[PDB]
C-alpha cells in the first residue's frame, strides 16, 4: 500500500486506503535472510563410521566441536533444491525440490503434456524441451526474492578473527554451512585438506560500515556461501525492483496534476540510503498491459461491462451535477437512476473497448408514416439523445429513421445499393452503407423532399464537434494505445469550467443540439402532411409541449461541456484499468473507425491468418444498447445544488479516490504482466521449431513440434506459475491460452478505418528483468543438467562382466562403439524382428530395411526401442545379456537414477536393469538406472558383478565429492573437492561479483545483502478554495 | 584506509572578516551547531519538487556556501595546530563536533583573521590519532576545497577506466535505479562522510562510476539510446521539473570503454548553479569520490580565480596536472537536447522547442540570483549568493570543449 | 570532410556562427580525411621498412605509428563556421597543429 | 509544506514559491477558509509571538 | 556515384572557395557556403560502369550526384 492516510486540509478527516475481479497488487516484495542458494551438498551414501581421531578443538579445558561445514561421507552429490537454506518470513508457493540422483527425479519433469497418461514413474521424453523450461521457470520464480541483510557478529575464531560474519538466527545450524573456512580443525580429510586452502579474507563480509542510517547499514556485502545462479537470479530481481521504483518525492506532482489543481497535497518523506517504493511502471510497460486487458476482455461484452459500470458508479458518485425531472414534468405537465445517462459518459471514458449504441426498439419501424404521432415523437427522442451516445453511426442511423418515417411525402432516392429509403434504420451499420445524399445534403432537393434536405442539412451542421484535453501526469506514462499520450478524446467542444452566468449554459455545444433540433422538429409537427392525421388543438399541444423541453433550462448541457471533462479527465488517472480510447470522428466517412481487434502477431509474420474475434461483432467495440427515451430525460434536467463552489466541491469528491493506492496497482500489475509476457512468449516461442526469435539455449533437448493447441498448454503452465508466484487477480496473462494462437510474437492493436486505413499501435514489451534471467538460468541447465538429474549423451548396454572398477557416469573406456562406424547397424523404424521358418535364428530388421541378424551391435534411436519395448526385451535383449550383442540406445538427454552398491557384494545387474525396460512404452520411459560402486575406504577384495548400462559422455560432474571424512580412498570412484566449485573462496584472483554462469555454477560467491525500507506516504490535502 | 587531506579556506571577496556572523552557528539544521555531516540535512525529508529556500537562504547552494566561510573561520587546527576561537566561538574538544560558545577558566587563543589559509592536515598530530571518530570533518573539509578553488561553480573530477565496468560494481549499482540525481548526491555524500572507507571499496568505484555516467547524460551522450553499461538518466520536460533525472536501466546499445584515461576535473562558470538543485547535487555527488581518494592529479592553473593560483597540493601549473573543463548549464542543456535529435529521440521540431522552454527556465534562475545579490549584498555581514556580478550569466566557456570530452569518454 | 575542426561557442543552439575554430593548448585541430592518411601513412611506412637498420645503429626509437600524432574529437568540421556546420563529424581523428609539427 | 531537522515550516506563498512564516502576510479570505486547520496551527501561534 | 576520393576533390575545390567567405559577403557576391552536400543524394542499388559489373557492388544510400548536378 503505497498511500495509507490523507487527513484533507478542509475538512480535516483521515481517507485511509481501502465478471472481472478487483484487481489486487503483485506480491513485489519477498525476503530471507537464509544463504542465498538452491544447490546444496546432500551427501548421498553415508559414511562407514571412521574412528574420528582429532576431535574439536580444545579451549583451556573445553573442546570445542564444529560442525563440518561439507556433507562428508561414502558419496556427496550436487543435489538441487530451491530455497533449501531459506531462513525468511515467507517464500512464494513454488519451488523445485529434486530428490538426490538415487531417487526417481522423473515427478519434477512432468508439467506440460506429460499429466495424464505418463505412468507416475516415467517422464515423456518427447516433451522435455518444454518440460524443463517449465521446470526452470519454477526454479526462477521460486528464487524471485530480497537478501535482507540480517545481522553480523564479529569473528572471534583465530584465522578468521576480525572477520564479521552474519548472526542466524532462525536456525543456528547455518552458520557452519555459511561460512565454509571459518575454523577448520586440522583433521587432513579430502573435505578438511581442502577446506585449508581457503583465504582467511574471503570469509565474512567485505566492505567496511557503508551507509549506515541509524546504526544498521544500508547494505553490506556479506560473502557466505551462494551458487552463482541463484545469486545472479536475485541480482536479477533486485534490479526488476528498483527499475520499477518511484521517486516518493515526485508523488506530491502525480497527485497535483492527475487531479488537475482541484486536489493539491504534500506527502514529506524522509529520503534515506535505501528507500523502495515499486509503483512506478512506464507508458512503454502500460501499453503491454492496455493490449493486454484487450486480449482478456475480447469478444466477451460481459467482461467490458464491468469495467464502463465501475466508471458509471464513480462518474456519478462524483459529479456536482443531479439529474431531477421535476422541473421539467412541472413545465411539460401544464400544457398536457439515469444509468442510460451515466452508462454514456462512462462509455466514452472507453469508446473503442464498448461503443454505445441506441436500442433498436427506439427506431419508428420503417413502414410506419411520419402522420402516426407516436412515431415522429419516438423519433424526436431519438434525436434529442443521438450525440449523446459512442457509435461512430449514430449521425446516419437518426437521419435515417426521419428519412424512413416520412418515405412518401418525401420520396428521396438512397444511394447504398441494395437499400431504400425504407430500409430499417438501425441496418445502417458501416461507413459504406452511408447515403451518399447525406453525405452531401445538396443531393437532396429543397422542394422534393423539404424536411429531409433540410434534416440532413441540420446535422450536416449540429452534431457536436468532437474535441479532446489532456489528463493524469506526465511523469505518469501514457498507457493509452490510439489516441496521443496521457490525453483523451472527448465527443463534445470542452471548455475551462468557467464562471456560471447566462451565458455558459445556453451556448453549450449541447444546449445549441437540444436546441436547434428541437426546433426543427417544431416544423416537422407542424407540416401541412401532418394534417392527415394530426388535430389542429393537438398539432399545437405537440408545438407546445416540445417547446417546453427546448426552453426547459436545463443545466446538463453545460456539465457535459465545462465540468464533465474535469471529472473525466481526473476519474480516467485514478482507475486500476486506464481508459482505452479509439478516436471519434463526426461525418468524416472514410476513416470512421470500421473494426478494432488485438493481433498476436502482425498479419505480414502471422501464417495460419486468424483474425481477432472481436471482427465477428457489428460495431467495433461491445455494442451496449442505451435507450434514448431515457438519455433524452437526464439530459433535459440537470440542476446542480444551490451553493455550490466548484473548487470545493470536485475537492472533497476526488479526496477518497487518491486514498486509495489504486492508482499504483495499476502500475504494479502491468511490470508484472510485462514479464509474465515476455517470459510467456518465449517459452512457447522456444518450443516450436519457427516462430520468434529468442535465445534458445535449450534447443538441443528433444522436443516435438508444439502446435497451437499444445502451445495453449505450455502456456497455461507459465501464465498459472506467475500468478502462483505473485498471487495476482483475474486474468492477467491467460487471456492468451484461452483462444487464438497461444503461439504470440509481439502484441499489436490496430483499427482500421472505412477509408481503407489500419493504424496499428504495435506493443514491444521492454526488457523483461525476469525472463533476462531465466535465460541466463537455461543457458546455465546446459553445462549443468546433472545437477538435476537430467543426463546428456546416448546410453550403451554393451554386457561387462568386470569384477574390477566400474563408473556408468564418466566412463573412462573408450566408446563401445560409435554410430556410424564399422558393422553397427542402425535398427529401423518400428525394429521388427522377424521370426525365421526351420533351424535359422530370429533376426531384427534393420533400418536399410533389408532383415539384419541380432548377434552384433545396434544403434537403437530411443524412439524405436519405445514403440517395440516387448519385440527388445524378448529377443535382443537376451542377446546382450549373453555377451553377444551390444545394444546402444539414442536419447539426447533423460533423467537418470543411480543406486549405489557394495564393491564387495557380487550381483548381476540385469534384474535392476529390466525392472527399467518394463516400464519404458511409447508414452514414456523411466528414469535410465545405472549402479555405482560405492567407494570403499580400506583396500577391500571386491566381488564379481556384471553390468549392462553406461553413458557416452561424462555424467558424473553431479558428484560432489567422495570421502570427505578421509584421508583418501582405497577403491570406489575418488572424487577429491574440485577448488573449480569455489573460485571465490580458494583462488587467490577471485573478483568480487564474478560469476562464471554460462558454464560452470560457482558455490562460494559474493552476494549483496540489502536492507530496503518501505517508505509508505499519508499527507495532507488542501482543496483549490473557491477563489 | 586514508588521512592526509589538503584544504584550503574560502576567500573573503575583499571583505573585512569571514562572511557570516553569530546567528548562523544556531541555525544550520540536523545537529546543533555541528557543521559536518551537514549540508543534505534541509533535504532530509522530502515534501515535493519545489527547491528548499528560506529567507535568509535565497538558494539551493545557499545552505552550502554559508557552511562554507563558517566552516573555514574556524579551522586553525590542520593549519596552525591550535583550536584558537573566532567571535567568541570554539569546538566542544579535540574531536572537534559542535561549536560552543568559548568555555571559561582555559579559554582558547582568538584566531588570527586571514584570508585563503593553507589546510595541511598532519599539522593537527590528534586527527590520525584519532580517525574513525573524526572522519567526516576529512570529506566535509574537502568539499571546502573543491568550492574554494572556484569563484564560479564546484570544481569535481570525473574519470572512466579504459576497460569496462568491474563485475562487482555493476552488481551495486542495480540498486539506485528510481533515483532522481538529487537524492543520489543525498546517498553518496552520506556515505563517504561516517566512516572510514577505503580507496579500493566496491561502493567507492560505483559511486564515481555512478557521476561519470551521470555527466555523459548531462551532456546528451549517454541517452535512452546509448548506455555507458546499461544505466544512463532519462530528462523530462524543462518545462515541468528538468531536475529529475533518476538512473534508469535498459538493455539497448552500449557505447565502448575509450582508448585512454579521460581523467579531466569539470566547473559551471555560469552562477546558475547556485540555484539549481541538480548541479549542486552533480557537483557534490563526485566530491564524495575525491574524499576518500584524494585528487587523482593536481588542478589546471589555466583560468580560476584569482586567489587558487599556484595552491601547495591542490593546483599547480606543470605537466602533473589536468585540464579543468568548465561548462555553462544553458548551452549545456541546448546541446544536450542537440544529442537526442541527432539519433532520433525528439523530432526536429522538439529540438528548438526545449531549448525555449529550458532557456526561459534557466531565466527564471537568473531573473532570482541577481534579484536576491542586491536584496544581500556582501558587505552587509554573510554571503549566502556569491558576488557573482550581472556581467556574466551567458559567456559560456569552454562549454564546447567539455561536451567533446563526454564524446570521447563514450566511445 | 576537411579543414580545421570547430565546436559550438557560447550560449546559443548549434548555428553559423554559434561555430568557433576550437583552438587550445595544442593548436587547431585539423580534421584528417581519409586520402591525407594514405599519405602519412604512405610516408611513415617507406620509413618503418628501415626498421632492422634503426636498431642495428641505435638511432630511431622504435615503428612510428601515424596513431601517435592523432586524436579522436568530435564536432563540426569545416573551413568557415559556415560550412563547417554542415559536416558533423563524430570521433574523428584530427592531427593538432602542435603535432602536425612532429 | 514542512522542513526536516528544524527548519521553519514554509507557507506556499502566491506565487508558488513556498516562504516563510515568520514575515507580513496577506490571506485571500476564501484560502483562509478552505484552509483554518492550518493557519491556526502554524501560522496563528506565529502571531501571537 | 561519388566514390571516396572524388569527394576528396569537390571538398578540396569547395574548401578553397568557402576560405574566401569574408570577401564575398563584403561585397554582396557569392550566396552563401558552397556545401557539396548540396549537390548529392542518398540512392541505393548496384553502381558499376555496365550491368554485368554492376552486379557486384551492391551500395545502400551511398552518395551519388545526379547529372544535371554535376553540372551545377
Amino acid at each position: 500500500n503505497a498511500i495509507r492516510s490523507f487527513l484533507t486540509a478542509w475538512d480535516d478527516i483521515r481517507i485511509l486506503s481501502p465478471d472481472s475481479a478487483v484487481a489486487n497488487g503483485p506480491e513485489l516484495i519477498i525476503e530471507d535472510t537464509g544463504l542465498c542458494t538452491s544447490f546444496m551438498l546432500l551427501d548421498n551414501i553415508p559414511s562407514a563410521h571412521l574412528t574420528k581421531e582429532l576431535i574439536g578443538f580444545t579451549w583451556f579445558m573445553q573442546m570445542y566441536q564444529m560442525t563440518p561445514p561439507l556433507p562428508e561421507g561414502a558419496v556427496n552429490r550436487i543435489v538441487c533444491m530451491t530455497n533449501w537454506a531459506s531462513l525468511g518470513d515467507e517464500g512464494r508457493g513454488l519451488e523445485v525440490r529434486l530428490p538426490p540422483p538415487t531417487d526417481s527425479s522423473v515427478h519434477a519433469y512432468k508439467t506440460v503434456l506429460s499429466r495424464g497418461y505418463i505412468d507416475n514413474a516415467q517422464f515423456n521424453p518427447l516433451a522435455l524441451r518444454s518440460n524443463v523450461l517449465l521446470m526452470l521457470l519454477q526454479f526462477t520464480l521460486s528464487n524471485l526474492k530480497i537478501n535482507k541483510s540480517s545481522t553480523f557478529t564479529s569473528d572471534v575464531t583465530t584465522i578468521t578473527s576480525g572477520r564479521m560474519i552474519r548472526a542466524f538466527e532462525g536456525r543456528p545450524e547455518l552458520l557452519a554451512l555459511a561460512y565454509p573456512g571459518r575454523a577448520v580443525l586440522p583433521t587432513q580429510t579430502k573435505n578438511a585438506q581442502f577446506l585449508s586452502t581457503a583465504i582467511a579474507d574471503r570469509i565474512g563480509r567485505l566492505d567496511r560500515a557503508n551507509l549506515i542510517g541509524g546504526e544498521v547499514s544500508a547494505m553490506v556485502e556479506c560473502m557466505e556461501l551462494c551458487d552463482a545462479l541463484t545469486l545472479h537470479i536475485r541480482e536479477t530481481y533486485i534490479m526488476l525492483l528498483r527499475s520499477m521504483h518511484q521517486d516518493p518525492t515526485q508523488i506530491v506532482q502525480i497527485v497535483n496534476e492527475c487531479a488537475n489543481n482541484l486536489l493539491n497535497s504534500t506527502i514529506p518523506i524522509s529520503l534515506r540510503p535505501t528507500i523502495l517504493c515499486p509503483w512506478f511502471a512506464s507508458s512503454e510497460d502500460l501499453r503491454l498491459q492496455q493490449v493486454m486487458h484487450l486480449v482478456n476482455i475480447s469478444s466477451n461484452t460481459a467482461a467490458a461491462l464491468p469495467l464502463v459500470e465501475a466508471l458509471s458508479t464513480l462518474l456519478r458518485s462524483v459529479t456536482p451535477l443531479v439529474l431531477d425531472p421535476t422541473v421539467l414534468t412541472n413545465a411539460i405537465t401544464t400544457i398536457s437512476d439515469y444509468a442510460a445517462f451515466w452508462k454514456c459518459i462512462a462509455s466514452w471514458a472507453y469508446n473503442g473497448l464498448v461503443t454505445t449504441v441506441l436500442s433498436e426498439d427506439a427506431f419508428p419501424d420503417s413502414s410506419q408514416s411520419i402522420t402516426h404521432l407516436p412515431s415522429m415523437w419516438k423519433c424526436l427522442f431519438l434525436t434529442l439523445a443521438g450525440p449523446m451516445t459512442s457509435d461512430p453511426h449514430s449521425p446516419v442511423k437518426v437521419f435515417m429513421a426521419l428519412a424512413n418515417l416520412l418515405a412518401q411525402p418525401e420520396p428521396i432516392a438512397i444511394g447504398v445499393p441494395g437499400m431504400h429509403q425504407t430500409t430499417p434504420a438501425s441496418q445502417f451499420s458501416h461507413p459504406g452503407v452511408w447515403p451518399p445524399g447525406f453525405l452531401n445534403p445538396q443531393l437532396i432537393n429543397p422542394q422534393q423532399a423539404p424536411l429531409l434536405r433540410a434534416f440532413a442539412e441540420h446535422i450536416r451542421a449540429n452534431w457536436p464537434q468532437p474535441s479532446e484535453f489532456g489528463y493524469g501526469s506526465t511523469l505518469q506514462g501514457s498507457a493509452n494505445l490510439f489516441i496521443p499520450s496521457n490525453r483523451m478524446v472527448y465527443p463534445w467542444p470542452n471548455q475551462p469550467l468557467p464562471r456560471l452566468t447566462v451565458a455558459p449554459t445556453y451556448d453549450s455545444a449541447m444546449s445549441n443540439w437540444i436546441s436547434t433540433t428541437i426546433a426543427f422538429f417544431i416544423r416537422v409537427v407542424n407540416s401541412v402532411n401532418m394534417t392527415a392525421t394530426v388535430n389542429d388543438l393537438t398539432r399545437r399541444t405537440m408545438t407546445g409541449v416540445m417547446t417546453a423541453m427546448r426552453q426547459v433550462k436545463t443545466m446538463t448541457p453545460f456539465y457535459i461541456q465545462h465540468m464533465c471533462p474535469t471529472e473525466l479527465s481526473v476519474l480516467a488517472s485514478v482507475t486500476v484499468t486506464p481508459p482505452f480510447q479509439v478516436p471519434f470522428t463526426r461525418l468524416v466517412q472514410n476513416d470512421v473507425i470500421t473494426n478494432v481487434l488485438v493481433a498476436r502477431v502482425d498479419p505480414a509474420q502471422r501464417g495460419d491468418a486468424a483474425v481477432d474475434i472481436r471482427a465477428t461483432h457489428a460495431t467495433f467495440a461491445a455494442a451496449l444498447p442505451v435507450d434514448p427515451a431515457a438519455i433524452v430525460v437526464a439530459m433535459l434536467c440537470g440542476q446542480t445544488e444551490t451553493n455550490l463552489i466548484p473548487s470545493h466541491h470536485y475537492g472533497k469528491a476526488f479526496a477518497p479516490l487518491f486514498a486509495s493506492n489504486a492508482m499504483f496497482t495499476r502500475n504494479q500489475r502491468a511490470v508484472i504482466t510485462r514479464e509474465a509476457f515476455v517470459c510467456a512468449r518465449s517459452a512457447v516461442a522456444q518450443c516450436q521449431d519457427a516462430g520468434f526469435l529468442v535465445p534458445r539455449p535449450l534447443d538441443a533437448l528433444r522436443q516435438f513440434d508444439v502446435t497451437s493447441a499444445a502451445a495453449a498448454e505450455i502456456m497455461h503452465a507459465v501464465n498459472d506459475a506467475f500468478k502462483t508466484a505473485f498471487d495476482l487477480d483475474g486474468a492477467l496473462l491467460d487471456g492468451l491460452a484461452l483462444y487464438g494462437d497461444p503461439r504470440i510474437a509481439d502484441l499489436s492493436a490496430a483499427y482500421l478505418q472505412y477509408g481503407g486505413n489500419v493504424v496499428r499501435e504495435h506493443v514491444p514489451p521492454g526488457p523483461s528483468h525476469i525472463h533476462r534471467a531465466l535465460q541466463q538460468v537455461e543457458s546455465t541447465f546446459m553445462a549443468e543438467m546433472n545437477l538435476f538429474n537430467v543426463a546428456r549423451g546416448n546410453l550403451y548396454l554393451v554386457q561387462t562382466a568386470t569384477n574390477g572398477n566400474w563408473s556408468p557416469m564418466a566412463p573412462v573406456a573408450a566408446p563401445p562403439f560409435v554410430r556410424g562406424g564399422p558393422n553397427v547397424r542402425v535398427v529401423g523404424r518400428f525394429g521388427t524382428i522377424v521370426p525365421r521358418p526351420n533351424g535359422l535364428e530370429p533376426q531384427l530388421i534393420d533400418d536399410g530395411n533389408v532383415p539384419r541378424d541380432i548377434a552384433g551391435d545396434w544403434v537403437y534411436p530411443s524412439d524405436v526401442l519405445q514403440v517395440s519395448v516387448a519385440v527388445f526385451r524378448d529377443y535382443v535383449w537376451p542377446m546382450v545379456k549373453a555377451g553377444r550383442t551390444r545394444v546402444l540406445v539414442e536419447l539426447g538427454h533423460y533423467v537418470y537414477t543411480l543406486h549405489y552398491y557394495d564393491p564387495q557384494i557380487s550381483l548381476d545387474e540385469a534384474p535392476i536393469l529390466e525392472e527399467w525396460l518394463s516400464k519404458i512404452n511409447p508414452a514414456g520411459i523411466p528414469p535410465v538406472p545405472f549402479c555405482i560402486p560405492i567407494p570403499q575406504v580400506y583396500p577391500c577384495i571386491t566381488a564379481r558383478r556384471v553390468h549392462y548400462a553406461f553413458t557416452s559422455e561424462n555424467n558424473n560432474d553431479s558428484l560432489f565429492s567422495t570421502n570427505a571424512a578421509s584421508i583418501d580412498t582405497a577403491f570406489g570412484e575418488n572424487a577429491a573437492v574440485s577448488p573449480l566449485r569455489w573460485p571465490g573462496l580458494v583462488d587467490p584472483n577471485y573478483r568480487v561479483g564474478t560469476n562464471d554462469l554460462p558454464n560452470r555454477i560457482t558455490l562460494y560467491n559474493s552476494l549483496y545483502r540489502y536492507n530496503f525500507t518501505y517508505p509508505t506516504l499519508d499527507g495532507i490535502m488542501y482543496v483549490r478554495s473557491a477563489t | 584506509a586514508q588521512r592526509q587531506f589538503f584544504g584550503l579556506t574560502y576567500n573573503f571577496y575583499g571583505q573585512p572578516a569571514p562572511l557570516f556572523d553569530l546567528n548562523d552557528l544556531q541555525e544550520l539544521a540536523g545537529c546543533y551547531a555541528r557543521p559536518w555531516t551537514s549540508r543534505f540535512s534541509h533535504l532530509a525529508i522530502s515534501t515535493g519538487s519545489l527547491p528548499v529556500w528560506s529567507a535568509r537562504y535565497p538558494s539551493v547552494a545557499s545552505r552550502n556556501i554559508v557552511v562554507n566561510t563558517l566552516l573555514g573561520a574556524h579551522l586553525n587546527p590542520f593549519a596552525g595546530g591550535q583550536i584558537t576561537s573566532h567571535q567568541g566561538i570554539t569546538w566542544r574538544d579535540p574531536v572537534l563536533s559542535s561549536l560552543a560558545p568559548v568555555p571559561a577558566i582555559q579559554p582558547p587563543p582568538v584566531w588570527a583573521v586571514a584570508e585563503n589559509v593553507l589546510l595541511d592536515s598532519n599539522n593537527y598530530p590528534t586527527y590520525v590519532l584519532n580517525l574513525s571518530s573524526m572522519w567526516p570533518i576529512n570529506q566535509d573539509v574537502h568539499i571546502m576545497t573543491m568550492w574554494a578553488l572556484s569563484d564560479q561553480g564546484p570544481i569535481y573530477h570525473l574519470e572512466v577506466p579504459v576497460d569496462p565496468m568491474p563485475a562487482a560494481t555493476t552488481a551495486a549499482l542495480m540498486a539506485y535505479t528510481g533515483v532522481p540525481i538529487a537524492h543520489l548526491a543525498q546517498t553518496a555524500y552520506r556515505f563517504a562522510g561516517q566512516l572510514p572507507q577505503s580507496p579500493d571499496s566496491t561502493m567507492v568505484s560505483t559511486i564515481r562510476w555512478l557521476s561519470a555516467i551521470w555527466f555523459g547524460s548531462l551532456t546528451g551522450r549517454l541517452n535512452r539510446s546509448r548506455t555507458c553499461n546499461g544505466f544512463y538518466f532519462e530528462f523530462a520536460k524543462p518545462a515541468l521539473n528538468p531536475d529529475q533525472a533518476v538512473l534508469k536501466w535498459n538493455d539497448g546499445a552500449r557505447a565502448a570503454p575509450p582508448a585512454a584515461a579521460q581523467s579531466s576535473y569539470i566547473r559551471c562558470i555560469s552562477p546558475h548553479w547556485q540555484h539549481q538543485i541538480v548541479e549542486v547535487a552533480g557537483a557534490l555527488m563526485s566530491q564524495s569520490v575525491t574524499a576518500v581518494t584524494g585528487l587523482p592529479a593536481l588542478i589546471d592553473e589555466a583560468t580560476l580565480p584569482a586567489w587558487s593560483q599556484g595552491v601547495a597540493n591542490l593546483t599547480g601549473n606543470g605537466q602533473g596536472v589536468v585540464p579543468c573543463l568548465d561548462y555553462n548549464p544553458v548551452p549545456m542543456a541546448a546541446a544536450r537536447h542537440l544529442q537526442w535529435r541527432q539519433d532520433g529521440l525528439i523530432t526536429a521540431a522538439q529540438e528548438a522547442q526545449l531549448n525555449n522552454d529550458y532557456t526561459a527556465y534557466a531565466l527564471t534562475i537568473e531573473r532570482h540570483l541577481t534579484a536576491m545579490l542586491v536584496a544581500n549584498p556582501i558587505a552587509a555581514g554573510r554571503m549566502p549568493i556569491q558576488p557573482f556580478n550581472a556581467a556574466d550569466f551567458g559567456q559560456a566557456g569552454q562549454t564546447a570543449a567539455a561536451v567533446a570530452l563526454a564524446q570521447a569518454m563514450f566511445v | 570532410p576537411t579543414g580545421k575542426l570547430w565546436r559550438p561557442v557560447g550560449t546559443s543552439v548549434a548555428t553559423i556562427d554559434s561555430l568557433a575554430i576550437v583552438s587550445d593548448r595544442f593548436g587547431q585541430y585539423s580534421f584528417v580525411n581519409e586520402g591525407m592518411r594514405e599519405t602519412f601513412s604512405k610516408a611513415l611506412f617507406d620509413i618503418n621498412m628501415w626498421q632492422p637498420l634503426f636498431q642495428a645503429t641505435k638511432t630511431g626509437c622504435g615503428p612510428i605509428v601515424l596513431s601517435s600524432f592523432t586524436t579522436t574529437t568530435s564536432g563540426y568540421v569545416g573551413a568557415t563556421a559556415g560550412d563547417a556546420l554542415d559536416n558533423p563529424v563524430t570521433n574523428g581523428v584530427f592531427i593538432s597543429t602542435v603535432q602536425i609539427m612532429n
